């Protein structure tokens, strides 16, 4: 019932006197439909953060205070709509029936309602889900410079949880979360459309907070995400949550605790940074049975500048994070694409997040790659070279070239196990470097045409099976037997 | 532009490094079996050994690069925070 | 009812006004310079409420001469610029004063130069080519029609004659209305192209608003909203395609940077404001393309001490649909326009878009230069002799392929005496792609050099003993 | 005698408290958050006074939903845990609460989490070393009882296998305890340390006190204390040997900077807090030996730009007595535990403490096996037949030292059913004095492969 009075204001910040039972966080309404959040509060007055259309706060304007945290709708009716950090639509469809509200601060599941990660994410894109896979539940960071194309990486991602999503089936669906955070709006759009033709935005919500909101906007996004995410796993569901970026998040975080005037640390955050980061990424969790086992994996996303990992948001996020894919642009311009540096990524979960088939394919292809790395300096002879470290290097330029994929082509598991079946069994090793890329792709596609019961096995069953190992190998000696190599080489034996 | 400048040095030297090792390692594979790389020898074993210094050289140099890049990196961050703090107390 | 100034502090003044007549955020108040030498009329942007009936305004006009106590007046509205197609043709500054012509414009509909971002519902990515004629932009940074194209670089590593060129180049012949915002450049360029302009008769078609880097802060921030409200009005009124062209974007950040802590703010890294990527997430999301409605904006943008990871630079990446990355370290070599093929990008530089021969050329111009960079410190200590015969192809391959890549530019001819020359996208494609097979390897490098296609090639070769 | 909350600043929280009721620094009051949705008491312990009888306080929990006003409650104590046998098995946060049986502790015996180090007459004069009974980390990088070990090593290099495998060794050899600090502990990891150790069956030999990444800084920054607070309590009270582990001692250093930010203290080098090195003081002097019973402490270090010059780990590296690095090349060929036998270092393997020949037999591995190391590039690319005589008979020697450095370990029983060796130093010394003399050239390489001593290379041998 109280009303506080707009004391200042300035730069999305207002002060209010009164108010003597607002709570810290509290949602307050200011006149003309504007909302700010109680930030700080001290004897004189509570500093608030507004929550957009700042420019209408004048001195003296009553406050209403709503006696409630911040919060957001929650419900099904959000998988394919584009909301902003309120939970209110801005895609121009229409209102979104919610099926309850979630205060965006409520506590992560605790270390005793968990469960260890042991379920695979796919992201469909065979350098992560073989050398860094992603469990469900994970918290993988996607890092590295601008354009070495992280944004690409999770999109893929969401693309490729279309065929679980066709199943039916909860316990294989994954409903997933865009976060964008001080993108600009024709970037959201675009992503929008990405998701839009590859049948995605069936099981996809946006929560978007573009350059142009508010910074209590851009802060508040990926808590959003998460509460609508949050709402899914507890009810037994499966979700993906990406947020891009969250350095953008931590600046405008940073923007708000300096104009309210919070003691500056390093890069001149304020001494809750991490916190900010770690209690949203420990939300993502895979929970126990008693709970109904649903899970949330997270993929964060850090941009870095000149690749400088040691910066202060990309150290916090590395160590909250089980797991980090670094992406470089030198990598990209090498047409390493996508650009992870597999040397330096890492997945904490490993192999507890693989199928059987993909631990057992994927099991050499980090020794080989480093093999590899090792003697490329030797390339340039190739000679004088102990026949061993020749064959090393030669598998290792063909594995290389196996781990290279095209934008919006995520690989089902099977697919990506038969690819890494070739590289790792040898089945390249007569093929040219420069024609790998090409083998791969028609043979899968001979396969799914004439012998798609290799592929329903390893599906089925989670295993590449000794039978259907001889008969994916006699199916790769007759495809070899037709194929046309670039210098018009034979690819036999 | 001081620690950008060391970390294209430590970038070059370990390039450096990485070729002057794999040509030790020839040379010493030629040594069982016109250029310049060989020491002091105008003036293949040579070869290997004026490799083997290079490429200690530029490990030595990488370690002291990267010596100084540190210290050019903890002294902007405490530079930063000095402007920072002192902008801070300004207004304070 | 006028407020009195309280406090006066380079370009902030403190205004005390009664008691329920406290202006709102961003209205414009008038006060008096009445001393003899530097008289005139004072607009303040109403920056902050301080409280007790005290606002924080920034001046837009230097505040020497300027008392404690004087009348100040509140108009009721934030600074208002004239739209329609009266401003076509003619010069103007932040506040919507026309400068060849004073007084003209008065008359015209005036529009706040505070507005709101395009709704959200209305944005449609733009995805069609922009093709220029120069052969770096157009091979591996193609611009985007009604996109948002950025230009990159340190001091003078020509960011400028490159915005000059692309005015000789899209705008001379555009069938639309033009939009140029000098932000806080030299007065002498903002001379230069307006005469530039009416010796091309493209000033007829080119509404030109300057806020140059000797005005105060205050006219620095709110040039570049100008400019933008009449090129909005131009888009959303009279439905016409539009041109903007910014020089130089970073001068809005600086400028709100050089008053953030006179306004009470604690700094941010790297003495920023702390409201960094707020304010220029506003200016840019403004800048835009609607459906239906098309924007091609073009903006220059600093990059202070050639550091690409400055927070003003690495904000303003983010927003553009296409960046051309100007590098002094190609300025050094002489090569002209001074691009990093490396480090420049473009969302449209995809197989679907440039079709599958572009993006291969592309992209295998790219590996070549990738490889060649990885290079060079070996070749600088230890020789060219000491690598392998491939590499050795590879850089000769991407000396001639770097040089190639520069080209003679019209806009450059002061500074050469050399006309310039345009080479059409597929020439570009074609010779680019010959030029990574090695086809033109048993040319001197020399011959690559600040050329157009492949026949100005052919006579440079020539000219100097080698034929192609 | 209550306080009022005055002001509210993220974690900070300023109290007023009446004229003759100020609370002492470091005491834990209490004040609560009635909303439902966030309903919950706070923990806020008093930093500073700051004059009119208010206190500045860091909140151990967020304080979404505390309003002005509120009454606060001084508990008259600092952080208090609970200690005895009874924290044996169970996991703890900093404050002392039970998670895995709320309520479970309240009714023992409570220690604060400040104290002083043991005084200056009741240390030990002479340093001491702790006799794991592993081969490598006796005889290559002794541990010092009461010292402190860096632990390095990335994911999958058998990390939780060695801490497993320190705490059967104390829980057996020692009849000692061990206690568990996770610091910034990713919740997902505290579940599976949890699960695992239970698995194990060594979680009733162990307690766990996690202070999560998820937290503010202050439970951050005290977790370390209330763990080693239970551990002073094993060595003074039980009269036990107490293992400390501490995953990451950089995240309490961390979120002291952390803590010393949110206070409004002014940065000191590097941006880390002005008492960097007191607080690290602090926490290292009580992991000490005194009166016969010791804590000694494994502590996860991170550095940060893998810079060994910055501040954090340059004040912790003060207070290490040795380090243990695993690394990925020596798990790949499956040696357990995977130590890297070159890298790894102590500071107590000298004649002056060791004795000349453990000296002797350390130096002589070291020298064998840096030999190795660098042969191994002309091994691999070359290969092996381009080595002379001697370099191939170095090879075969350093290849059988190395494997035999791995050790059926009593933690690895669970994974291979054979259980684990604890092989005396004397024996050890024996061995490898032998192995490096040759006498054990002519055995199979693969019969070297994770034993104990002489009677199992024996065993092994004819088996082979
Ligand atoms: N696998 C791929 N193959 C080819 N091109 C790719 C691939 N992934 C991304 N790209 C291209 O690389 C460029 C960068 O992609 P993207 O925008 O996803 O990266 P980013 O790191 O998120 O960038 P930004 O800094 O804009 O956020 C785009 O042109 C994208 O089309
Ligand atoms: N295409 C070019 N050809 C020859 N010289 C050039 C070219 N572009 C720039 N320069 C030289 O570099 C200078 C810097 O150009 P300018 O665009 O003014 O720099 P800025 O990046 O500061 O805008 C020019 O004045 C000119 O002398
Ligand atoms: N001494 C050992 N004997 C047998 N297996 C081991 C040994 N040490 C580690 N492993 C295996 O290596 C894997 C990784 O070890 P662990 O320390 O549990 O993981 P992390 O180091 O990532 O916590 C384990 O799954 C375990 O099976
Ligand atoms: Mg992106
Ligand atoms: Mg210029």
């Amino acid at each position: 019932e109280e009303i506080g009075t707009v004391i200042d204001a300035g730069d999305g910040i207002a002060h209010v006197e009164g108010l003597p039972s607002v709570m810290t966080q509290e949602l307050l309404e200011f006149p003309g439909g504007v909302l700010g959040v109680a930030l700080n509060l001290d004897e004189h007055s509570v500093g608030a953060v507004i929550l957009g259309e700042f420019e209408k706060i004048e001195e003296g304007q009553q406050v209403k205070r709503t006696g409630e945290v911040l919060s957001v709708p929650v419900g099904d009716a959000f998988l394919g709509r584009v909301v902003n950090p309120l939970g209110q639509p801005i895609d121009g469809q229409g209102d979104i029936a919610a099926e309850t509200r979630r205060a965006l601060e409520l506590q992560a599941p605790s270390v005793v309602q968990r469960q260890s990660v042991s379920e695979p994410l796919q992201t469909g894109i065979k350098a992560i889900d073989a050398m860094t896979p992603i469990g469900r539940g994970q918290r993988q960071l996607i890092i590295g410079d601008r354009k070495t194309g992280k944004t690409a990486v999770c999109v893929d991602t969401i693309l490729n949880q279309r065929e679980a999503w066709l199943t039916g089936d909860p316990k294989q669906q994954v409903r997933c979360v865009y976060v964008a955070i001080g993108q600009k709006g024709t970037t959201i759009a675009s992503v929008k459309r990405a998701l839009e033709e590859g049948g995605a935005m069936e099981y996809t919500t946006i929560v978007a907070a573009p350059a142009s909101d508010a910074a209590g906007f851009k802060w508040l996004a990926p808590y959003t995400g998460s509460a609508i995410g949050q709402h899914w796993m507890y009810n037994g569901k499966h979700v993906l949550i990406v947020f891009d970026d969250l350095s953008k998040q931590a600046d405008a975080y940073r923007a708000i605790s300096l104009l309210l005037r919070r003691p500056p640390g390093r890069e001149a955050f304020p001494g809750d940074v991490f916190y900010l980061h770690s209690r949203l990424l420990e939300r993502c969790a895979k929970l126990s049975d008693e709970l109904g086992g649903g899970s949330m994996t997270g993929l964060p996303i850090i941009e870095t500048k000149a690749n400088d990992i040691s910066a202060f948001i990309p150290t916090n996020v590395i160590s909250i994070t089980d797991g980090q894919c670094f992406l470089e642009s030198d990598l990209f311009n090498q047409g390493v694409r996508p650009a992870i540096n597999v040397g330096v990524s890492v997945s904490r979960v490993g192999g507890a997040a693989q199928i059987k088939a993909m631990k057992e394919v994927a099991g050499s292809l980090r020794l080989d790659l480093s093999q590899y790395r090792e003697l490329e300096a030797f390339a340039a002879f190739a000679s004088d070279l102990d026949a061993a470290s020749k064959a090393q290097l030669d598998r290792g330029a063909r594995l290389v070239e196996l781990l290279k994929q095209p934008q919006y082509s995520p690989l089902a598991v099977e697919e990506q196990v038969v690819a890494i079946f070739l590289g790792t069994q040898g089945h390249l090793d007569s093929v040219p470097v420069e024609d790998v890329q090409r083998f791969e792709s028609e043979l899968l596609e001979h396969v799914k045409a004439s012998h798609s019961d290799i592929f329903d096995g390893i599906r089925e069953t989670k295993k590449l099976s000794e039978e259907a190992e001889e008969k994916l190998v006699s199916v790769i000696n007759e495809f070899k037997k037709g194929f046309q190599a670039s210098d018009g080489s034979s690819v036999v034996v | 532009a001081t620690l950008r400048e060391l970390r294209g040095r430590i970038r070059s030297a370990g390039s450096i490094k990485k070729i002057t090792k794999a040509q030790e390692l020839i040379a010493t594979s030629r040594i069982a079996k016109d250029r310049g790389l060989c020491g002091a020898y105008n003036a293949s074993a040579s070869r290997r050994r004026a490799m083997k210094s290079a490429t200690d050289n530029a490990d030595d140099l990488i370690k002291a690069l990267t010596l100084a890049a540190n210290r050019e990196r903890q002294a902007q961050i405490t530079q930063e925070i000095s402007e920072i703090v002192g902008g801070a107390n300004a207004l304070a | 009812t006028a407020g009195r100034v309280v406090r006066i502090t380079g370009p902030v003044v403190d205004v005390e006004f009664p008691r329920g007549s406290v202006p709102e955020l961003f209205n414009a108040l008038h006060a008096e310079i009445t001393f003899g030498a530097l008289a005139k009329t004072l607009t303040l942007e109403v920056a902050q409420h301080l409280g007790d009936s005290l606002v924080r305004c920034i001046s837009m006009q230097p505040t020497d001469g300027l008392v404690r106590g004087v009348e100040v007046t509140d108009t009721g509205a934030s600074i208002s610029v004239p739209v329609g197609d009266g401003v076509k043709g003619h010069v103007f500054n932040a506040l919507g004063d026309c400068l060849d012509d004073p007084g003209y414009g008065k008359d015209f509909e005036h529009w706040s130069i505070h507005r709101k971002p395009p709704a959200f519902s209305d944005l449609e990515p733009r995805t069609e080519m922009l093709e220029t004629g120069l052969k770096v932009v157009d091979l591996l940074t193609p611009y985007v029609r009604g996109g948002k194209i950025a230009l990159f670089g340190g001091a003078g590593v020509g960011k400028t004659v490159l915005i000059q060129e692309m005015i000789n180049r899209i705008a001379r012949n555009f069938g639309g209305t033009s939009v140029f915002a000098g932000v806080g450049e030299r007065t002498r360029e903002g001379n230069d192209l307006w005469v530039e302009l009416a010796d091309a008769n493209v000033l007829k078609d080119t509404a030109l608003v300057f806020g140059q880097m000797d005005e105060p802060p205050g006219t620095r921030m709110r040039v570049a909203l100008s400019a933008l409200t009449m090129a909005e009005f131009f888009r959303d009124e009279q439905g016409q395609d539009v041109l903007l062209f910014i020089d130089n974007i970073f001068r809005f950040t600086q400028a709100g940077s050089e008053v953030s802590t006179l306004l009470g703010r604690m700094p941010s890294a790297v003495g920023y404001q702390p409201t960094l990527a707020d304010e220029m997430g506003e200016l840019q999301e403004r800048i835009t393309s609607t459906r239906g409605r098309s924007i091609t904006s073009m903006q220059a943008v600093y990059v202070p001490a050639d550091d690409y990871t400055d927070p003003a630079p690495a904000t303003t990446f983010a927003h553009l649909d296409a960046t051309t990355e100007l590098s002094r370290a190609v300025f050094s070599k002489g090569i002209f326009p001074a691009v990093d093929p490396l480090a420049s990008s473009s969302t449209i530089l995809d197989p679907a878009i440039v079709g599958d021969e572009h993006y291969r050329v592309a992209q295998e111009v790219i590996r070549i230069l990738q490889r060649y960079k990885d290079l060079q410190d070996i070749i600088a200590i230890l020789g060219i002799d000491e690598l392998s015969e491939e590499d050795k192809q590879l850089v000769n391959r991407a000396r001639r392929i770097e040089r190639f890549l520069s080209q003679n530019m019209m806009a450059a001819e002061q500074f050469t005496g050399q006309p310039g020359s345009t080479v059409p996208l597929k020439e570009t494609i074609e010779a680019f792609d010959k030029l990574t097979k090695g086809e033109f390897d048993h040319l001197p490098e020399q011959a690559f050099f600040l050329i157009g296609g492949l026949d100005d090639l052919a006579k440079k070769a020539e000219s100097l003993g080698a034929k192609l």
